[PDB]
RNA sequence: CGUUUAUUAAAUGCGUCGGUCUAAGUAUUAUAUUUAAGAUUAUUCUUGUAUAUAGAUUUUUAUUUUAAU
């Protein structure tokens, strides 16, 4: 196989990511793994298509529609691989709408259910078995104790035993950072914010998957943009001045000084962190400007967490 | 300066903070509280005892 | 005195609280990433405690009115839906505490229905019971007043057409390709689209041989009697080719090179088979004849009998001076009979694979299966009714009480047959997950090596 | 997860049949496939065993 | 290449980009916007909103908003 991920490119612009090894659609929809539900569109309590009230983290993005298609491929995902029982990658299924790759693992005590598929994994191989080393094999799900400084891990679980939440998107990877804390290990999440992950947490070793998503996936076809169907996102400056303060103006009015969606979203103002966890060390704001590498140099302790936020 | 919840944006004032009316006053307050706990209180409620028990016996 | 430094009791256990104040938890703090172990690890269950309900049976009728309304009626059903698991619930109801599950009566009714539930399954009946009380093969053509004229639904008068069309064929002398003899547990074994019976009038089954069957044909075949003689040859399963295979040692899994001592005894079997009249050494792992294989089990578990006859320096002597434990091979074959067809929906189907030679159970037409069940229940009765060790052995569930009644040494035997069967499965399962080649490197190289 | 028959029989004859001399039905043997559930199945059929306290 | 009450350089739409978000959803992700794809390039400079800020105002321009007579 050449390049287990391809920018298939049906039309010179339309570049969808085909992967050789991708299971044909027939071997995709699996009965006891397939969930279906209507997704509420953007309607929240009283219909009323609306986002979220300013302070909350339950998303009903105003511009959302056709979230669950009804005869779209929708198998559920594990996110909790088991520690050291061998796997067996049976096939590698690729759902467009959930851009994730995910391959069916046998997992060696019959459980034909495991999905998240780390980069450079091949089908019909056994994965969760360690080589001579501690657990340094691609695909092996490793507790954060067993990793060493500077090697990527994906699907890191935020709270130990509560399922993998961090670094699930394709090609993503949380890099270890060699902290000084007694029983905690700091990981450089891809958001350039570092977080004191408990060392007993479980992460899947390797990159995540399906590299060449970061770019090189471009639909530019009216039918094919139904991998991401969303509502129209109108100008905010053609919105019936009675309705939206940016409006009218006999021509192209540039826009008002302080941009606002309906309430406010001024360009770098609305930063909506309201509660920081005890584990958080430096938010994406405290690192946004340094670099990727300089954050990988230091050792991270509790004194590095800034007493004021 | 976690003592008073101050992030410093301008240098040359992070230097002049340690003697600023905000820091030096927050220094005195968080100190006299220690004074009360370090010496005062274990002696204040000492005298409050040594006069009552004086009363209920004298 | 009672010391207290303050900042001790919070008034709420330190889990349900912030520094002070109980904290709020509302299924929106929670992620969906927990609860995602459900894809393999099943949720908690409430296992009901097993009851011999005699405490609820203070008097007689309520005890013999659930024998039918609850126990028998679960057999008429299982004698209809899946007659192969009809030995499973016989264990399910006796593990639950019931008395006469393997009684000489429940079987001789289970085998009764299993025998006949076939001839009203081919007639077109989809539900064995009409109401709580009576069977649907006893709805007479009046309200209930007709003598024996069966109320033939449209499904039936199209199941009795396919039977009649199969008769006329072998009445024309042709081969009677009866439609529902390609019908197995997965539907049409031929991998075809199932022909559903209330067949549309625009999809009439057409055979390019000019056979006429219509409503004018099957309407006189109303009552039960004039079909059991007309379509006798098809509704009735055949019991001849399966007559005695359950009363015979057959271990479809076990291979000649598979024994609890993997070499020592088979070294004898190669030693006896080179110094022999008609000698043949063993490299071909091909399965030996069935009965000689069970000899070594009767000669490999007990190091008593491993040496008792290992001394014997001839071929037939070892092969035939052990008929005394060959009088013990049925009392163990009654065990490998029960515990095989008993526990899971899978152990039973895998069992019939060995004995009655169903290559794949899931594709063997029902005519071939209902027979094997009928030939298996017909020998459950033999075990329960004929010989005294059959009853207690049936009602035994654990090994501890199993070893007691029947041959303690006979139970030493097959628990190294079963342990040898399952260890063959160990070869298949752990056989898949022992090839480790992964790494950061060789998982890269295994691309180009996969390229050519 | 004790799923594959080869593994369930390797545990059920030893712990729930061997150590405890309990015997599980067929329909419960289905969900009796985890360390969490093995513990409960015992902890019901042994709780239904203590002679009801005799007042 | 869709879509509109006086029907179109109207408003959609893919990509890039800016900002926000690691205790409800995957930070090569989803919210919130400005633009428009493709191909070349994307210049000079700041007085105010925003950010950061130190009892607040007053001060204060890494990135963003708006600006350049």
């Amino acid at each position: 196989v050449r390049s287990p991920d391809h920018g298939y490119s049906q039309h010179i612009l339309q570049k969808d990511i085909w992967s050789p090894f991708q299971v044909g659609a027939n071997m995709m929809s699996y009965t006891p793994l397939y969930y279906d539900w209507k997704g509420f569109s953007s309607r929240d309590y009283f219909g009323h298509r609306s986002g979220t009230n300013p302070g909350s983290k339950v998303l009903l993005g105003h511009y959302r529609r056709d979230e669950v298609r009804s005869w779209g491929y929708r198998i559920m995902v594990n996110h909790k691989p088991q520690k050291r029982i061998p796997k067996w990658l049976a096939c590698v299924v690729h759902i467009p709408r959930k851009k994730t790759f995910l391959g069916f693992f046998l997992y060696a005590n019959g459980a034909y259910v495991a999905e998240l598929l780390t980069y450079k994994q091949l089908p019909r191989i056994i994965y969760n078995k360690a080589f001579q080393g501690c657990l340094p094999t691609i695909g092996q799900t490793v507790s954060l104790t067993e990793v060493t400084y500077g090697k990527e891990i994906h699907s890191v679980e935020m709270y130990p035993g509560h399922g993998g939440v961090i670094c699930r998107a394709s090609g993503t990877a949380a890099v270890v950072l060699r902290g000084s804390e007694p029983n905690l290990v700091p990981l450089l999440l891809p958001s350039k914010e570092v977080r004191l992950f408990d060392n007993m947490c479980h992460a899947v070793f390797g990159r995540r998957a399906g590299v060449m998503y970061n770019k090189q996936r471009n639909f530019s076809k009216r039918s094919v943009e139904e991998n991401m169907p969303h509502r129209p996102k109108v100008h905010s400056k053609t919105k019936r001045v009675s309705s939206h303060p940016a409006g009218g103006g006999n021509g192209g009015s540039p826009n008002l000084l302080t941009p606002l969606d309906w309430r406010i979203h001024p360009r770098n103002c609305v930063k909506t962190k309201y509660w920081l966890s005890g584990y958080i060390l430096r938010g994406r704001q405290y690192n946004r400007n340094q670099t990727v590498a300089d954050l990988k140099s230091k050792t991270y302790s509790w004194a590095n967490r800034d007493p004021v936020y | 300066c976690a003592l008073c919840h101050i992030r410093f944006r301008y240098k040359q004032d992070y230097e002049a903070h340690k003697e600023s009316e905000l820091h030096v006053n927050r220094l005195r307050w968080v100190e006299t509280m220690n004074w009360w706990r370090e010496t005062g209180e274990p002696a204040y409620l000492k005298a409050s005892n040594e006069q009552w028990e004086w009363f209920e016996q004298h | 005195v009672i010391s207290y430094k303050a900042g001790d009791y919070h008034l709420v256990p330190k889990k349900f609280t912030v520094g002070k104040r109980i904290a709020v938890r509302s299924y929106l703090d929670r992620n969906r990433t927990e609860l995602s172990d459900r894809t393999f690890m099943p949720q908690k269950n409430w296992f009901r405690p097993y009851d011999l309900q005699d405490g609820c049976f203070d008097r007689d009728h309520e005890r013999l009115s659930y024998r039918f309304y609850n126990l028998e009626t679960k057999v008429i059903w299982k004698a209809f839906d899946t007659p192969e698991l009809i030995g499973m619930l016989l264990h399910d109801e006796t593990v639950k505490g019931n008395s006469g599950m393997y009684a000489p009566d429940m079987l001789d009714a289970a085998l009764h229905y299993t025998r006949e539930a076939r001839y009203w399954r081919c007639i077109g009946i989809t539900k064995p019971f009409y109401d709580r009380n009576t069977l649907r093969a006893h709805c007479w053509e009046d309200n209930g007043l007709q003598v024996g004229t069966l109320v033939m639904s449209q499904a039936m008068r199209h199941a009795l057409m396919d039977l009649e069309r199969a008769v006329r064929r072998k009445e024309l002398g042709l081969e009677p390709n009866y439609l529902w003899d390609r019908w197995g547990p997965i539907g049409f074994i031929d991998g075809a689209r199932a022909d559903y019976l209330p067949r549309f009038e625009h999809n009439p089954y057409v055979d390019p041989d000019g056979v006429d069957v219509t409503e004018i044909d099957v309407l006189p075949f109303n009552t039960h009697e004039q079909i059991r003689e007309r379509y006798r040859d098809f509704i009735e399963p055949d019991t001849a080719p399966f007559e005695e295979v359950f009363r015979s040692p057959s271990h479809g899994s076990l291979t000649t090179l598979a024994d609890i001592p993997n070499a020592s005894v088979v070294a004898l079997y190669k030693d006896l088979k080179l110094k022999a009249g008609t000698p043949v050494a063993g490299d071909a792992v091909e399965l030996a004849p069935a009965d000689v294989r069970t000899l070594f089990y009767l000669s490999a578990n007990p190091e008593w009998r491993a040496v008792a006859d290992g001394k014997a320096s001839w071929e037939e002597v070892v092969d035939a001076m052990q008929p005394v434990q060959a009088e013990l091979d049925e009392k163990i074959d009654a065990a490998r009979l029960l515990q095989n067809t008993r526990h899971n929906a899978e152990r039973v189907r895998a069992f019939f694979e060995e004995k009655c030679g169903f290559h794949d159970f899931m594709y063997t037409p029902d005519k071939t299966i209902t027979a094997a069940v009928l030939c298996y229940l017909t020998e459950l009765r033999r075990i329960c009714t004929e010989t005294a060790w059959g009853a207690a052995l049936a009602k035994c569930l654990t090994d501890m009480e199993r070893v007691q009644g029947m041959g303690r040494d006979a139970f030493l035997v097959y628990r190294h047959i079963e342990d040898a069967i399952l260890d063959k499965k160990r070869r298949l399962w752990a056989g898949r997950f022992a090839g480790e080649s992964h790494e950061e490197s060789t998982l890269d190289y295994l691309l180009e090596n996969f390229g050519r | 997860v004790f799923e594959e028959e080869t593994l369930r029989e390797r545990v059920l004859d030893r712990v729930v049949e061997g150590v405890f001399r309990l015997v599980p039905t067929s329909t419960d043997r289905l969900e009796l496939k985890s360390v969490a559930n093995i513990i409960d199945f015992v902890l019901t059929h042994v709780t239904v065993a203590r002679k009801p306290l005799q007042h």
